[PDB]
RNA sequence: UAGCGGGCGUGGAUCCCUGGAUGUCCGAAUGGGGGAACCCGGCCGGCGGGAACGCCGGUCACCGCGCUUUUUGCGCGGGGGGAACCUGGGGAACUGAAACAUCUCAGUACCCAGAGGAGAGGAAAGAGAAAUCGACUCCCUGAGUAGCGGCGAGCGAAAGGGGACCAGCCUAAACCGUCCGGCUUGUCCGGGCGGGGUCGUGGGGCCCUCGGACACCGAAUCCCCAGCCUAGCCGAAGCUGUUGGGAAGCAGCGCCAGAGAGGGUGAAAGCCCCGUAGGCGAAAGGUGGGGGGAUAGGUGAGGGUACCCGAGUACCCCGUGGUUCGUGGAGCCAUGGGGGAAUCUGGGCGGACCACCGCCUAAGGCUAAGUACUCCGGGUGACCGAUAGCGCACCAGUACCGUGAGGGAAA
RNA sequence: GCCGACCCGCGAGGGCGGCUGGAGGUAAGGGAAGUGCGAAUGCCGGCAUGAGUAACGAUAAAGAGGGUGAGAAUCCCUCUCGCCGUAAGCCCAAGGGUUCCUACGCAAUGGUCGUCAGCGUAGGGUUAGGCGGGACCUAAGGUGAAGCCGAAAGGCGUAGCCGAA
RNA sequence: AACCCCCCGAAGCCAGGGAGCCAAGAAAAGCCUCUAAGCACAACCUGCGGGAACCCGUACCGCAAACCGACACAGGUGGGCGG
């Protein structure tokens, strides 16, 4: 309940820290820890292979779970907070003056 | 969505319902042991199968 | 609640020695009768079972770190098939 | 015990021993004891058969009202104590 | 709770809420047994050729009350649990008296039984000096007063006043109809049921008269509804640069505010996030005279009659308790033992007792509210911050110690 | 938190400077306390002393060659020697509760060692009409319709029932 | 493979053996039999062929290093064999 958060898998900007300004397509929200992932955070995992199966595991520097309060969505502008208006039928989200 | 499909046609399972239902679940548990067996040898079972099987039985048993 | 007593094949070197005769052996339910075992396996493999045997298995206690625990207990049963016939599935 | 119509238990009220004038004074030595009811048995016919009653003398007669009352009262069918219960 | 190994969801999952479903065996444990979680059964139907075996489903403990003619049946209900609180049944000693008996500690501790969200208490045989207050419960006060006390230690009321709350009823009995039972068939005794009746300006019954009535009075009972609890949604307003691993900081200029409580965001954010203030929300279960409606039940005068009005009770005495009252001039309420009335030209009480004068209707019963409590949920703190705070922030009533009750960590 | 020989205060103290540290601190003036420790054979935890000391748990007794292994007096094999043999051998019951076996290993456990184990991980292992017990019987005793007793809780107790080396 | 002969010979077995003694030495069921109810198309007894026969313990230690003594504790533990 209420674990529902800012947004889902889509186009989201980052006003975080070391990646202030980086904007990418977020490919995974994990509501269990309040952290998302874009293309930004990319720490190098020196480790060999995460799971014993398969040869070497590559120095994969893949995206690292970022805290969600450091990510703002965006549409015909540059990322607003998310108010929510309603139709004659269902309901979705409209930003500070735009749509979608 | 598996639910939708199964349940509806179990009240469609009313051409000879109760009697037939008893029979139905009986064969279903067989399709169960066969699995638990295959999931004992090792390479012959990919999880879920066993699970979803049981969960159907769960509803069927109504 | 018929195919429910036979839990799974007991897989061990020694169990395999029982295939040489009609002496198949597998993991059965805790509270189960040599009488309802015969009936069960018979209606589970359509083979007449002369002799039946159940023994009990206390599950060893294993420890996973500072947390100590106990594996379930089991009831091994060995069956005896009407002299000759066999179980195609267990012969594997 | 108490039992019958009597409806009287066993009070554990205490008894103190005194030494005195009373036109000189008075003093003591006290302890606890329990007082009991004059319970006795009551044999009586009633309906058929016999039936015992364990009451205090205070109310024995009150048993002997019950008996003239079970006369406009229907009671038979081999009722040993059933009589007593149905005795009001 | 990651990994192996696989699957699911905008044909709208996960998750949350209401209800329904399955719910092994132990445990009030309830077929019997039993060393709790395990053994062994009776009957009915079914399963496997299934008679021997086995298994499945249902059913079979005991006690109480009412129908059942006894009989066997059927029906409603009890059994145990509960942190604390509550009533009743029992009931300590240390201790204080600077010893120690009365006394105190105290009707506390604890044991027991029973009660419920409360419990108890309750329509005056009241209070007590005002020809006056007027059920009960609790708070404040009266008041450390009256008083009790080896008049030592110490113990300690009540009315009245102030406030919370508000609330009043049904019956037993005289009498009448009825069914049944008995028996010395009576113009009657009893039992069941119904009618009748419920009082302290006394009431009721019975007969007569009035007009005896459309009217009044009205639930603690019943139905509907609001509201309400059990999941939730809307929720205003910020950008740039600068120091930095990281700003929310420093700075420039803006903005919302029924919202600048609080919390998170890599540091110090009204404006990013969750919220906050304001306002919306229930198919379902639950709740509910706060509102409406209905019913159950209730309402009149005079006169005559002399019927009725709670029995081993009142009352007296002996042994007792409660009370401020420890036998004191010892009443009253309560009652173990003995004797033992009256139906209002009656009985109690007003502190031994008598007279007058006043208060009151025992010996039947029920009653909401105010009240206590804190397992439970929420709020807050001149409360704790890991030797503190619950014993337990942590896989703790665990490890471990004890036969056992029980004790009991660290982290 | 560590540091000082500086500054101030009679002092308890305070301030400043360097260092460590990494997210809190809380003026002036007042306010309220779980408010200042060296002793309580105090409580709790940590660590010293004794001390490289006693001891290493039976005076039945060992030596060697070979092997394994990072490492061997201590594991494995062979030989020689010793001790038990009314037991220090072999069974059964009670109590133990996986300590049995196989593979892998040695931080700890082993009063040393340790390649070994009863220790760590994992897998395997206990088969019954005839043995033992229960769907047989009773004993002491217990339970307990009825019954008798007890302020309650309960006490006794026939029948039946549970009760075995 | 042999697997024979001779001998000692038990507290054990035949078992409910025999003797003597006083201190006078469990209960119940199975086992037999009698009869009542009750049935006598049953039932019981005899043989034969076939069919049916559950639940539980079963490892290992068990005079000890695995039980009781806080311990691989010189202590403690009942019964049988023990050449």
């Amino acid at each position: 309940r209420v674990k529902m958060h800012v947004k889902k898998g889509d186009t989201v900007l980052v006003a975080s820290g070391k990646y202030k300004g980086r904007v990418g397509k977020v490919k995974e929200v994990l509501p269990k820890k309040y952290a998302v992932i874009v293309e930004g955070v990319n720490i190098v995992k020196k480790a060999v292979r995460v799971s014993p199966k398969y040869p070497q595991g590559g120095f994969i520097e893949k995206e690292a779970p970022l805290h969600a309060s450091k990510v703002r969505p965006i549409c015909p502008a540059c990322g607003k907070p998310t108010r929510v208006r309603k139709k004659f039928l269902e309901n979705g989200k409209k930003i500070r003056v735009c749509a979608k | 969505m598996k639910l939708s499909e199964v349940r509806k046609q179990l009240e469609e399972a009313r051409k000879l319902s109760p009697v037939e239902l008893e029979k139905l679940v009986r064969e279903k548990k067989r399709e169960l042991m066969e699995l638990r067996f295959q999931a004992s040898i090792g390479q012959l079972s990919q999880n879920h199968k066993i699970r979803d099987l049981k969960r159907q039985i769960a509803r069927l048993l109504t | 609640t018929a195919y429910d007593v036979i839990l799974a094949p007991v897989l061990s070197e020694k169990a395999y020695a029982g295939f040489a005769e009609g002496k198949y052996t597998f993991w059965v339910h805790p509270k189960a009768t040599k009488t309802e075992i015969k009936n069960a396996v018979e209606t589970a493999f359509k083979v007449k079972v002369v002799k039946v045997n159940t023994l009990h298995v206390r599950g060893k206690k294993k420890r996973l770190g500072r947390y100590l625990g106990k594996r379930p207990d089991r009831k091994k049963a060995i069956v005896q098939v009407a002299p000759g016939q066999k179980i195609e599935a267990l012969e594997g | 015990s108490g039992k019958r119509p009597i409806v009287a238990n066993s009070i554990q009220r205490r008894g103190k021993a005194k030494r005195e004038g009373g036109v000189g004074k008075k003093t003591t030595g006290i302890s606890k004891r329990r007082q009991y009811p004059n319970l006795q048995k009551v044999r009586v016919r009633v309906a058929g058969q016999e039936i015992t009653f364990r009451v205090a003398a205070s109310h024995i007669p009150k048993v002997y009202e019950l008996v003239e009352r079970a006369k406009g009262l229907r009671l038979e069918g081999l009722s040993p104590k059933e009589i007593k219960k149905e005795l009001l």
